């Protein structure tokens, strides 16, 4: 996360870590508990290929990465039967929790937005995660969860943005319908985020709009973050996940 | 990276001042940080300081009234003053020592820009202004407190100004002027405005010049 | 408790200068330090721990001192140089540490002579009901001044306040405003008015005057 | 180049070496000298963002990098407008050089595929670079350039090939038909040699098939290495070199 | 530390981290309260050169790093007039704090050894630290304090060790007099722990035998590392730290 | 090598360059051909612990490294007894090569100083290399022999030198009366450059006055190189090398 | 990083002049190098470059009596022009283009400081000094060719200094005054010292000023 | 072949001014670049590919053209901001390239009187049998002037030369000098000796002379 402060402690409830395995549970990508048995995450961390879940697991909100780490399997992983890289679209996954957690003081489900909701900019919306501070810096040791309130950018605009500084025609479209831009030069996501939530505070309730998907390198010039955008999804994860 | 100060400016006896101090842009974590006081004309005088051990320190005068804190969930640091009279009227500065002592002098390297804290009875009033007219000029008349500022032209003009210390009429009410000094043939060519604000007030004002 | 001396003095352009600062007993392990203050600003560090140059500082400055008196010495002052100066340093830790008073120092230059302007109250103070007029003197050296007011010919005395601008750091000389208080029923009695500096950088004095409202 | 030889001195004329600048003008990518003043290349390579020409050199075929350097000045590149990622497509790419070249006993143009051209499974083909040798094994200090002979895979049974051990239905077409797969698990290129030319000897006469465009890693199980099929844009590349 | 567990949380009161200033207050050293207001390390890690106290702070026996930074303050930093180099001898020094600390239930001092002890081989004897645990092997993000029972080995056996396998005369003492050896191969320091405290339990007491100096490489065979033997340095000592 | 030119072709032939196998035979440290039989070398490049030959070749006056690579074997290491670290002396080390070398209009051998030489400063010394040209800064790929002139900087004025900004008392010789200084702030040696000749131009012939054995960094202020005195050992080396 | 031309700076009618251009502190590989010309007043002119490929480009006028080349093995660049006559006389300046264009001028970023080439029948003199008494001065008189060059108190008095044009005296030699501007306080308090060189004739002199 | 227009401009400080450059033909792939020339330095480029800033520039400059007439422009001079201007552009690769003409701009300022020295000839000139007198003036506006001289009074016409520096980058204003050729012969006879300046600055002429040798 470049720039915001760190997190308060209360505040975002819903945030996953998706550890891998190796010398120790590294945290690699970011997740959102959607339901209590199902956790939202980003594609392109888990996907395209094959990954053996005995490599996998799932961290909930702690307030500082492996202080307290009380690691919990995956049952299952999903992905959007279309994704194959961010920059093609359907970046979106879903993991399914092997054991249900209790709903708690601590824990609590994010809400997804109704199908009808678009997000017009200037909507007050943050992005939070562990990921690293500028370009090769490690989020230092004490690993908090940063936060940070990004603006949102409006697609056509955003999709001309990109245009800027490179030579692929205008005529193609680089930001597709099912993505979402937010960020500034000196507020975005950056390596390791990915798969965190954007949140937007519509009537006081916080709404998931989207999900760290990918851009080109972190705060850079003309180069807004690309999220997904959640809103085109629900069909396809009210087939697994019921309320 | 830098401190910035922060606090009302303006209160009144036996109240109790608090200033806050906060670091702009970067982990406080392992710095100390002192408070420095000067009143009007006079050299600069040590108020406290608190280690990054968090161990406090003060004065020989200021045990008695000072106290100082910190607060890692906001980065910031804060000082109370309690029960304050005018003679504790001065500009306040926060700065850092890179050794991280909390008592010692020798090393400030880096500083907050200060604030004046005015300890008054009276209460707030924004200023009236006026042109000075054809050089240019521009005057701020019986406003309070202290800390005015002044620019030209949305301060694009920041060449050739002159600016004044502030002088205490007998209404109880300071008075400043500006000037800028440039040859007549710019009388047919530029704006001359005179952009002013008042924090203390929140009062913005602003007038063109003419002859 | 510290001593620093001279209170103040006064050096030309490319001059070299020493500053002394004393104490009843002497420092801590080397910890004391000289700060240079521009009017209006912040403080800066110059030197710490006796005698470690500060980073981004010209080689002008140095000192150096036995645990109980130091110097602090500009090898060759520069417009840029004009501020007060002030040594700090620690008897203990957490025990004593003070500020000395501070050192003001001025460029000693040529004189200058005045530029001189006037100003009558303008129309909203003749609306307002309040009477000032402005006079201005600019660039004059040395601080040395007087204002006479002059208005319908009739000396003026009292009433008026003068501020003076501190030394500038690209001429190295002063602005000085003068005002009188005065009531619109007190101004459109007198119809003649004139400001009137008298200075060391002039042969004589030199009338500026209005008599068009 | 995973396998295959250093390639004798005389067989490889057309071989381009894209340097940028640096701590030294660093090869980077590869190319094919299409014609006496113009080098062929993937597009990835130099796009899809502006580079400074000031930043960017071509060196003819020397035998090994850095012992012979003569660099050669680039006017202009040009990337197909409807570029992006690879993974999309259309990652080609010409730099049209300042100095046109004497053609000589060391150096001649390769010769492009007419378009009838399909290149069917089997025939004789090779890639050649200075790439990396397996995974993060860089090229010796030699410098040799290596070269290697792949099989030709037909693109639908590539694409099968992709699917295994993926996520992504098999609706969803990965390899797209402006490209070409070819390779295999002991005879790939690799990171270094993208841009570089795919050649087969129709009728004793070498045409460049293909451009070395992407892959999932070198040398992969059911992962050959993807081509930009040269085919494709013949009617884009005579938009700029007469012949 | 190679091998050995998690330390218990009370079992080690006296265990000091230093930290340098960078991107983060990064651990580099350890160190021992011998007093309350001395801390007694390694030379190598602080010397030869001057460093500027700046960059220093020093932080008490908390369990994990970074979760509780209550860094201190160094006033002065002391190294032996004699040190150069740890292959030469006297790696040893001191810092005085600037704040004197509080004897509390969680911080105690160490108790240094009397001068007529030798520390013969068979003592039970401990080192701790949160050096690396192998050979690149950095300690995982948890950070405990990891601590470990090594043999002492006395020190003309030990002087036969080293000139296993090495071109060196038997003549020529490696092990000098003011030096101490143990661990094993299956146990020792490594880098990181450098400056921490080597205790020994007589009589119940916990005495300070020498701090981590130097070994070629951790856990090699025929390679213990070498410990400064404090035993040596203490009229240098007291010099300093009045009891 | 920091400063100083490429060296011309014809200039130094003596110049040798040790190789390690890895996964090419890289270069690691220096040397010199003082016998058609012998090469002259630092002895912390080879000791103290004992490397399999296996691992060993030397590699004679190319131009540039590996570009014309003839790696002869190398048929013992010989170091002297008293050596243990560079920082106490004696580091240097001889090899006897298998095969006997044609002495040849490229390749001459190095003439040894007599013993009454001192080298007062100001003498016209080079040292010559293909170690690092900075501080991280490795030679460039073409690899080309360094060359530069250095200053020779009398010993007990060099000591001072070396305890400027440092903690060990100036009763402790650093620089023992085996060793000699060269160097300055713009010229010196750096890393891979270790065991390289010293050579000084008295009576137009070329005397080697040392090699190149350690120094704190390279070009840094007041550390000089430290250089092994030749002349301290030959009562050594005629031990091994017959004239 | 920066260029160094040299060459002798004086030469015969119908002789060939050499210059050399010397890449200080880097490799050249991979840049062009190109040579500028600017007689005296007028504006500049392009003689030529060679690209990073090492060919060579000429203007039109140029490719009748110029060569240009290079040399890796000493990092140098060099210009020959043969047959020089009085109308060659111009200031020349080398300058990289960091695109390696051999024929371009519009990214010229980096130039070396150029030098004076005089063609001429006249032998070298060094120059005559005097000089000019209290402001103070100093003058240099009746030397040959132009470069000279003048420096206070070993260049240390870098301030309030002017240095005039030449100007070609009937006595076919050029003559120069520098001048220093102060208060005469100072006259009893430094030097004034006229640090004087000519490189041309290898001569360096030097004179005090009094009144 | 290029036309850059005008060939010369004076301006003040703050105005805003536009700099144009034409050909024949159109430039190539937008090769075109603009130098600034300070007075005895080398070109310093500006702007090149007919646009981009190069770095370390402050964004008064600006420049664009449609390939074949193209633009410089200053948003606000500065006395920094004295030199000759040139475009220069490539038409072809290896063919036709060049700079244009130039373009030499002069900050418009007020007034400025001249501050006037006068020297003799001083002993070796003297003893070197030859004399020349110089006489000086100093930040003077604009460069127009004439010298007088006036030796026992008589006039002094041809004999002398002047030299006139460029402009100034801190103040903008210029340095005249002016001498005689004259022998020893020809100067111990004549025993008075003045120059006199003229200048627009001034009211009258302003005298200095010397009769002590």
């Amino acid at each position: 996360i470049v720039g915001g402060q760190e997190a308060p402690r209360s505040k975002w409830p819903w945030q996953v870590s998706l550890r891998v395995h190796g010398p120790y549970w590294m945290h690699f990508c970011g997740g959102s508990l959607i339901h209590p048995q199902w956790v939202l995450t980003a594609a392109h961390c888990v996907g395209p290929d094959v990954k053996d879940l005995a490599a996998l697991r799932v961290q909930l909100r702690e307030q500082h990465l492996y202080y307290q780490d009380q690691l919990l399997p995956v049952s299952r992983i999903i992905v959007h039967p279309q994704f194959y890289t961010a920059q093609i679209g359907a970046d979106i996954a879903l993991l399914e929790l092997e054991e249900p957690v209790n709903v708690s003081s601590h824990v609590h489900t994010v809400t997804l937005p109704p199908a009808s909701e678009t997000f017009p900019p200037g909507m007050p919306c943050w992005v939070t995660g562990w990921g690293d501070v500028d370009n090769d810096e490690r989020l230092p040791p004490p690993f908090p969860l940063k936060q940070v309130k990004v603006p949102i950018m409006e697609n056509h605009i955003c999709d001309a943005k990109y245009h800027l500084g490179a030579y692929t025609g205008d005529d193609v479209r680089i930001v597709r319908d099912d993505m979402l831009c937010a960020g500034n030069t000196r507020r975005d996501s950056c390596q390791g985020d990915s798969g965190g939530p954007l949140v937007c505070k519509v009537n006081g309730t916080w709404l998931q709009a989207g999900v760290v998907s990918w851009g080109e390198g972190c705060a850079q010039p003309n180069r807004p973050g690309i999220y997904t955008r959640v809103t085109y999804y629900l069909d396809w994860i009210h087939h697994y996940v019921p309320k | 990276v830098q401190l910035v100060e922060s606090g009302p400016g303006l209160v009144k006896p036996s109240e109790t001042l608090s200033l806050t101090c906060t670091v702009s842009r970067f982990s406080l974590i392992g710095y100390a940080i002192t408070w420095i006081r000067q009143p009007p004309g006079k050299g600069l005088e040590w108020i406290g300081g608190i280690s990054s051990a968090a161990t406090t320190f003060y004065s020989s005068w200021a045990k008695s009234r000072v106290t100082i804190s910190v607060d890692t969930s906001k980065n910031q640091f804060s000082l109370k003053l309690s029960s304050v009279t005018a003679a504790d009227t001065a500009v306040y500065y926060c700065a850092r020592d890179p050794r991280g002592y909390g008592a010692a002098l020798d090393r400030l390297d880096l500083w907050g820009q200060g604030t004046l804290v005015t300890v008054s009875s009276a209460s707030t009033k924004g200023p009236s202004v006026f042109p000075l007219a054809p050089a240019l000029g521009c005057l701020v008349k019986d406003y309070f407190p202290e800390p005015v500022t002044v620019s030209w032209n949305s301060g694009a003009l920041t060449s050739g100004v002159h600016t004044f210390p502030a002088v205490l009429q007998s209404s109880g009410l300071y008075s400043l002027s500006s000037v800028v000094t440039v040859p007549s043939s710019s009388l047919g060519t530029q704006t001359y405005i005179c952009n002013v604000n008042h924090k203390p007030s929140n009062t913005k004002v602003d007038k063109k010049v003419e002859p | 408790q510290m001593t620093q001396s001279p209170s103040s003095l006064s050096a030309s352009v490319g001059d070299r200068v020493t500053i002394t600062c004393q104490s009843i007993k002497s420092v801590y392990n080397n910890r004391l330090g000289w700060y240079q203050q521009k009017p209006g600003k912040a403080p800066k560090l110059l030197i710490y721990e006796t005698s470690i140059l500060t980073s981004g500082v010209p080689s002008r400055f140095s000192g150096s001192g036995s645990g109980t008196d130091f110097t602090l010495t500009i090898s060759s002052l520069q417009p840029e140089d004009f501020a007060t100066y002030y040594c700090a340093g620690g008897f203990d830790r957490s025990g004593d540490t003070t500020f000395g008073q501070g050192t003001k120092v001025e460029i000693k230059r040529t004189v200058a002579a005045p530029s001189v302007f006037i100003f009558p109250p303008s129309d909203e103070q003749l609306k307002s009901g309040t009477a000032s007029v402005v006079c201005l003197l600019n660039n004059f050296y040395p601080r040395e001044a007087k204002v006479q007011w002059k208005v319908d010919n009739a000396l003026q005395s009292g009433n008026s306040q003068e501020s003076v601008t501190e030394q500038d750091s690209k001429d190295s000389t002063y602005s000085l405003s003068s005002t009188l208080t005065l009531s619109k029923a007190d101004y459109e009695k007198h119809k003649v008015y004139a400001c009137e500096v008298t200075h060391q950088g002039l042969s004589s004095p030199v009338t500026k005057s209005f008599n068009r409202g």
